[PDB]
């Protein structure tokens, strides 16, 4: 735990964030993920610009767009990953003292 | 001047990136091993010592390092006090303080009176099943070492 | 048969050429020691308040004596009482560790 950020004893929202859990190997995972997204993307681009002249195989573009998809879900997995540290708070109520304090 | 395709430019840079963040991620374990303290302040005793196995994620601390220049104190109220507080406020019998409302001040273990005086925040909500008891947060200043965590006052 | 860190060890390997001692005093006669000292009715010395002694489960006094060292910050909730240290070294096996000491 880097930090906690809310107010102990107020309405916290549906969605706000609370806690911010050290995010260094998820933002290095993130980074891999959307390394890999990038060149894929672009590959994706450059096939999607020649089928319409067809230049490139119907099937390499299939495979060229299936490489990209799963990228995209793989940089999901991260985000969500990265998601989950700086924790949101699931439901909206009173909120009381925090058990863990910043630090553990 | 274009010997190699923009693309496979594309897929190397991604190469790089990729193994980057490999650095990166098993960088992060040689950050680990020299075990950076956490937060500033008084540290205790070494639990372990030197030698001892010591695993991943492991529930035995290994040392406690808490700093204190506020303290919060914690103050169970039981709950058929607040009831008749709820009863005797909303009864002209009784006006509720307001400006002056939020200090504390403690009692300490010889019976003399602290000389600081902090203030309450988040009067608790949830009761335990026992003694019925509500918990109440009080934040006092601390100077000095005069109050330590774990000691049993008034309030 | 043998695992991956398990609850119980093998066998345990200890150094005893100095010695730590868990010194445990309550937490009301540090409130008033620290109110004297604060007050100007106590004069603290400078040089021989490093020095601790102590007091076999025997009554027979130790002969070398050892440096204080901290006292924790935190009290615990059970006993009530906060804990100090100290070093005492021993060339020979006089001191052991577990055993009862007053200081």
């Amino acid at each position: 735990i880097l930090k906690r950020l809310f107010k102990e004893g107020s309405d916290v929202k549906a969605g706000q964030q609370l806690y911010q859990i050290d995010p260094a190997t998820y933002e290095a995972d993130y980074q891999s993920a959307q390394a890999n997204l990038a060149s894929t993307q672009e590959q994706a681009q450059r096939y999607k610009l020649l089928v319409a002249d067809q230049a490139v195989s119907k099937q390499q573009y299939a495979d060229a767009n299936a490489a990209y998809l799963q990228s995209k879900a793989a940089v999901e997995q991260a985000r969500i990953n990265l998601r989950y540290t700086k924790v949101l708070s699931p439901i909206s109520g009173r909120i009381g003292r925090s058990a863990v304090t910043e630090g553990a | 001047d274009q010997a190699v395709s923009k693309q496979q430019y594309a897929d190397a840079n991604a190469a790089y990136l990729q193994s980057k963040a490999a650095v990166e991620q098993a960088r992060i374990n040689l950050r680990y091993t020299k075990v950076l303290s956490p937060i500033s302040g008084r540290i205790g005793r070494s639990a372990v010592t030197e030698g001892a196995l010591v695993t991943n994620g492991q529930a035995n601390a290994m040392a406690t390092v808490q700093q204190l220049d506020p303290i919060y104190v914690d103050v169970t109220q039981p709950s058929t006090a607040l009831l008749r507080l709820r009863r005797e406020l909303a009864s002209g019998q009784l006006e509720r303080a307001g400006d002056n409302a939020a200090k504390v001040s403690l009692k300490l273990e010889d019976g003399s009176q602290y000389p600081l005086e902090g203030r309450l925040e988040f009067s608790e909500v949830s009761v335990d099943e026992g003694t019925g008891s509500v918990t109440i947060r009080a934040v006092f200043p601390n100077p000095n070492n005069e109050l330590l965590p774990g000691m049993f006052v008034h309030a």
